């Protein structure tokens, strides 16, 4: 998982992606109060975190060496054997992970929720997996909507996205889903200060991800969809 | 934002500041300023040709959004 | 109690106070006043007529047990053992 | 798990249940020093936490939306298939969880301990399970007593309790045992103040659960054993 | 050491102090003075002769290794990886 | 896992073992920059933690009863049956655990890393296991070196050590590897004070483990290799 | 006094009086750099503090009972005898006090300064005193300008004002000048919070004294010059 | 304001907050939040028909801008 | 000064003297609401501070060497010449000081007040001075009552006391009145702790000065009026 | 006492604790725990036989009254009024 | 120094650190790190060819001595004695 | 004032002047225990503070604009009239100030003391004044020694120094003596850090004033006695 009264989500609440308001819902799932919870692809939000932490190669405000980051996370690993094209069953051809965030309608009473999933793929057709993933989406929406009623937490949107791989040839595959819980450095905040903590948060929630980049002298690592998951 | 103002009346703030240069660091670590947290979404998987679990792990942690060399703790 | 007085001479206190209105919150979270903790006992078991997905079939039954009886719903559970 | 020098347990150390002093031991198990450690049913203590957090429906001082509560916890989940009355073995008819707390004799030198267990039930007779559970108790007592000698920690009591379910018809079952570690809000403390921290704790350890309720204007959610696990 | 001086210019310190008498305590616990941590290496195992069923008999071999050699008995172990 | 900019390791960075500088590398493994990373047995460092926490019997500055110590840890457990000398496969004759620490060359840019492993032993020959363990070492070195390149973190040494057991007769075996993360008490620091925090750390990183003992009035619990793992 | 890098002045820096920007300089005095330091009557600023603390009768955010307020202050007291119209010389007919604040041009390098004065009046003609007071002004300006060069602190304005009394008949007179140094309560800050300290200051420095009043439901205690000194 | 931003780079802030309900309180008192101060201008004199010094004093302290019952400390 | 919402007075609010409740009013003076404010001799309270700080010779919980104690204080000094029995007028035969504390009726709305005075004595008759001092009392009561109305602060008692001296022979005399503002050490609080701050204050306000002494192993330095001022 | 409870609802406390061994220390000094103060009454004077000139001979009678009876010797007195 | 070590056992430290860039600041001011103080010795005497006003003739000669030699100009001097 | 257990003196305890150890006592005065308290000229110590704060013209680590520095201070001012060579008696030809610091022998039990004095000079002979000043010294020593016995505080040295002026022609003169109480900035401490507070103090008490200057790139403002008082 959850993000409640103490949290903000990169890409949405702070450093918001233009892509977010420009997003169009993939569909809606009903929830216990009778509201149609729209469901979206989480790609804006995922790209968003890449702009902020950066990559191994373009390291930006990533977590400190040896720091203790608590994360909501699930992973899974599998071999796709050497030739031996018979899967002794903890084995498979592809591997995937997923994450959904559902923003609470009333963040004062209710928490936003994260749902994350992962598995292996018992077929070699990449496209066949893809078909399956867009199925898993509606399944996660249903798991969101079930959970929603458990706590009478209506949400206002959900953003879901996946990554995976198709292994072959004894290459082992690992899929991870993770929502980290961090605190922001001052040198990431254009014009923030270690003496102005609450204003610092307001700067970040008032910048868009393009503005933040332009002001930090940072080239957009996504922009023309340059980011793959 | 206007929500923080409703929140503050309950004792809650969403301030999360790292004392360091460049690096973010984890919620609850000592020396962070503020009583809130920021979160984000990472999903990655790398195909590579106990140890097994460990090296492919690092490969996904340093793939894309970098969280390499972190002492991951789990919440669920 | 008289035990706290023996404790305090060792540097230990059992004070655990939440800054918030209504809610309790977890030991070690920032802004809590005090250097101790309070604990309690919850055992519950919940269910939900299956789907395709074992992961999501544990997530939803989980929530069901967390919001059954003593409410700990929407918490970011971390494990100690 | 443990609760050591920094902790207090709801229902026992603070907001104590009348039921606790009025409790009668189910039996005693010997421990390494030759003391008969009495063993009790944990129902006072379990009901006690319900009075304080409240229920989904009668939400009281429950944990904050999105808060990070570290817990001692174990869970387990199982299907009891659709008709297909043959259990492919991660399957079963019933599912259970358990928790024990053993209060250290000397809380200055030794920690109190929690022991928690969980499993599935391979039979459909609810009563047959029950028989088994009261067996598991004495087993847990033995695991407490073993552990006790490991650290030469004699305890002074143990309080053990269970919850479970008997599934049927493809209904999946989940049993969880959890001891949460919290800090108390001021509005739960009758006459406490954010400026009087240590006195606040003494108020709660000096109230009984009935007094606390009467002073908070809270109806007892247990009283005539109204609480089921 | 001279490394701490390079570190401090980044906002980092490696100070880790326990308020208590005798005991060490864990990084991130409230009331510790300092913003760093100290770590160490423990590898231990044992031979712990037969019992009654799964969880419980496990838990007991655990305690046996925790109190074998370098003592970390009665700790609420949390995991990082 | 890691130990980064915030950490120090007992036996190496503080309370250093003479054995450490006197150590001679078991071998070297190449890493991505072309440096020969020497590899050592971690016994100095392991004995070192025993001097500081002490043993069940000679309890020194061990963690507080009920404290919350986050640890890098892995464990494994296995039966070696009653007579029934046929291993239904989560069973085995011996059980082992391992830990490696690789000190970063530049602790300002890079984190030091811990690698820990564990398994069961399917044979009864203790010596045959031993042969295997010294194999596992070079495997761990390879896993260190792989990982090193992942983050372009060259290390300057690695220290690896194991513990295990050879069960027989229905005795269950448990092997654990764990790197704890603690904060030091003032009464462990010869001449430290709750008012001199940063000097306190410098006292400990300036003492050798023999000096620390002599000044604390502590008998060396290792000395003539008296410590077994 | 002085008000330097840590301070703000009521009526000018926070809760600014319209009267302030609408003020017209009584004259200018030269200072060491050759700038004409304009000099103004401090009445906006003095009335300003009355709006914030309030009066004995309309008590608003005045200092706490028994609080320790450090102040820049001077006072003076004198009798004007019973009939005995001969002043044995610590005696006089009138008594006065004065205060000037000179805002530093560069508040990063230099401090703003306060100058305060007080004396007795050896004549009974109120008007004759008044003539004298507007003389004292230019004298204080000269004392400001002298002092300015002492520290090469050019100022950008000065605001000077007086209060006094004309005693008669054995009535003793007391004139006090005082600049207090306070910290603001949250309930004085429209929409401020004990968790948003730096934003709280920005609210007050962004409100005008009329806005602050309208938002606090406070009637202007000055407005049509209703305030006498 | 933009000046506070120049100030903060030097370690200085001008935050001055009172923990109390209604009342202001003095710079340097314990429990104030912030490391700065706010000041203001009071000049008053009351004509009234050691003790001498004291009662006319109170009269000027409670005249106009109220600072009555304060433990005045002097800086110069 | 004043003692307001933040303060407690030694001998009255904490470590109360039996002498206090057993005290009988010397008289009453009317105040603005029409209440008869009783007036008492401050000797209980003065002796009380001697029990706590101790004397040069029996040093107890006195202020720290070099500490900064803010005090409400007045002093005065005078010569009584060598022979030259003619007082060139800053000279005199005796010298005195006085202090009154008036406890506010409502310590939530109003502050308690201290009034202190001092002067020289132009006569050599000790008794003649004494007569004068008991006059000064009623004068101070009047100054209390005046002041009371200034702020509409009714008090509930006043406690007034004096010290002085009668010099002769070129011996200079100094009389001081002072109300110090301190914070209490833990070793003065029987069973207090640096971790129980608010309870510490409640221990001191629940002990009587005899109990505090008996529990501290402290001999009463007053008891049979052994203390002179 | 019951008054502190009315006080605390306004943000005020009367806690005044000195970190030191034996000594009291002054309100507002750094490291004191609490946001309140304790006060007391001292009135003393003396007879202190003749000397060399103004400031110095004064200062000495002062010290004499500060160390007479209730000891406040060697304090850096600051004045409030 | 070895004296600080005797001191610390009493609860006393002599740490006095200013948060600012360049400037020292006064003991007891908020945000200083440490619970001690540093002091020094200044004696200077300054002048300025008279005016009408004794008050203002002491204020301006005052500033002149404060900015003579060891600079303490623009300070809000508070007095201890 | 005094300098007790919390303080250090610039030029002596930290940033010590070579001149200090090289100093030779002007004389000794006896004190209550029978020790000869040596007395020295305070010029090392006075010059020392000039190196650290700097001058108006060479501003170094002086107090912050508008900061609140508590000081032990005395001052005095006087006219020396226009021609009118008759002193209406608050007038004089010269004006002086003085300061002494007496270091306690046992800074754990006793405080070090400051004694400061000031007056006017009724004669025009500069040399005649000088004669007088070296008389005043021995007087101050006597006042130190008197005071010493008051609190049974033996000192180990005293350092006394003066400044003054000889006015003429209606030039008003002001003499001030002041011991300020400050806290040191990090950029004054060669290699100190806001995270190493206690080590910061040890750096300054381990540097000599020449080393401190050389390491700060600061030219000695005294050196060949270039500093006048």
């Amino acid at each position: 998982x959850f993000t409640g009264v103490q949290g903000r989500v990169i890409g949405y609440d702070i450093l918001r992606s233009p892509e977010v308001d420009k997003a169009k819902p993939l569909f809606t799932e009903t929830q216990w109060d009778g509201s149609e919870l729209p469901i979206y692809d989480a790609k804006p939000l995922q790209d968003a975190l890449v702009e902020y932490f950066g990559t191994e190669q373009d390291r930006r405000h990533y977590p400190a060496p040896g720091s203790f980051i608590v994360c909501a996370n699930k992973g899974v690993t599998a071999e796709r054997p050497k030739n031996d094209a018979d899967m002794k069953p903890g084995q498979g051809y592809g591997v995937w992970s997923a994450i959904a965030i559902s923003f609470a309608k009333d963040p004062t009473k209710d928490s936003s929720m994260f749902v994350e999933d992962a598995g292996v793929w018992e077929t070699p057709n990449e496209d066949e997996l893809l078909e399956y993933l867009e199925g898993r989406r509606k399944a996660m929406a249903k798991s969101i909507a079930e959970c929603g009623q458990d706590a009478h937490a209506s949400f206002e949107s959900s953003w879901i996205g996946f990554a995976y791989t198709m292994m072959e040839p004894g290459q082992i595959g690992n899929a991870i889903t993770v929502a980290p819980y961090v605190s922001l450095p001052i040198d990431s905040i254009p014009g923030g200060s270690i003496l102005t903590p609450d204003k610092d948060m307001e700067i970040m929630e008032n910048l868009t991800m393009p503005e933040w980049l332009e002001k930090m002298g940072y080239k957009s690592l996504s922009a023309n969809n340059a980011l793959k998951y | 934002s206007e929500l923080d103002a409703k929140l503050n009346k309950l004792g809650v703030d969403r301030i999360a500041i790292s004392p360091y240069k460049q690096w973010t660091r984890g919620y609850m670590e000592p020396g962070n300023i503020g009583n809130g947290y920021v979160t984000g979404l990472k999903v990655d998987a790398g195909v590579r040709d106990v140890l097994d679990g460990i090296v492919s792990y690092d490969r996904a942690e340093t793939k894309n959004a970098y969280i390499g060399q972190i002492n991951m703790t789990t919440a669920s």
